[PDB]
């Protein structure tokens, strides 16, 4: 019974343990504190980390320059994350499809985050927040769905 | 144009294509 913010969290502790290994970032610890049950390691996790990988690496000019452009121009970036979501998902019909790149759009943001020696903290907290609290909006349709588990598992 | 919300609504749109365009396959396989 895994939700979003769950799964999301740990793909993210599953990314960086995989990207030149090193300290997990200190907003990314206290995030699994603040909770996290399902191990980064866990099947449904490793599963979604190839899926969502090949999702960027085959989008990968797009999710650069929208994230590039994303960052360097917002002041809130714990609120336009929600206000990107809410223009897929609640301003239109959610997708299976929709769903699986914004994941990766997410997964790609803490990429350019985690293992940064110049990126500041209060900048990968609001990211992280951010994408937690906005992707709560997918629970609700994806329990419809049968749960993230099942819809890959097929 | 060059205004903070209409840069963030231009970058959801451009996930949405993304996303359909994904999508488009799910169906037509299922049923």
């Amino acid at each position: 019974a895994y939700s979003t913010r769950e799964i999301l969290l740990a793909l993210c502790i599953r990314d960086s343990r995989v990207h030149g290994n090193g300290t997990l970032h200190p907003v990314l610890e206290l995030a699994a504190r603040e909770p996290l049950r399902l191990s980064p390691e866990d099947t449904v996790v490793l599963r979604y980390h190839v899926l969502l990988e090949e999702i960027i690496e085959r989008n990968s000019e797009t999710f650069t320059e929208t994230w590039n452009r994303f960052i360097t121009h917002t002041e809130h970036v714990d609120l336009d994350f929600n206000s990107v979501f809410l223009e897929i998902f609640h301003r239109g019909d959610p997708s299976l499809g929709r769903a699986l790149a914004w994941m990766a759009w997410c997964m790609h943001a803490c990429r350019t985050l985690c293992c940064n020696q110049s990126t500041p903290y209060y900048v990968v907290d609001l990211s992280v927040r951010g994408m937690l609290e906005a992707s709560e909006g997918l629970d609700g349709w994806i329990h419809q769905q049968g749960g993230w588990s099942t819809l890959i598992e097929d | 144009s060059e205004s903070q919300e209409d840069i963030i609504r231009n970058i959801a749109r451009h996930l949405a294509q993304v996303g359909d365009s994904m999508d488009r396959s799910i169906p037509p396989g299922l049923v």
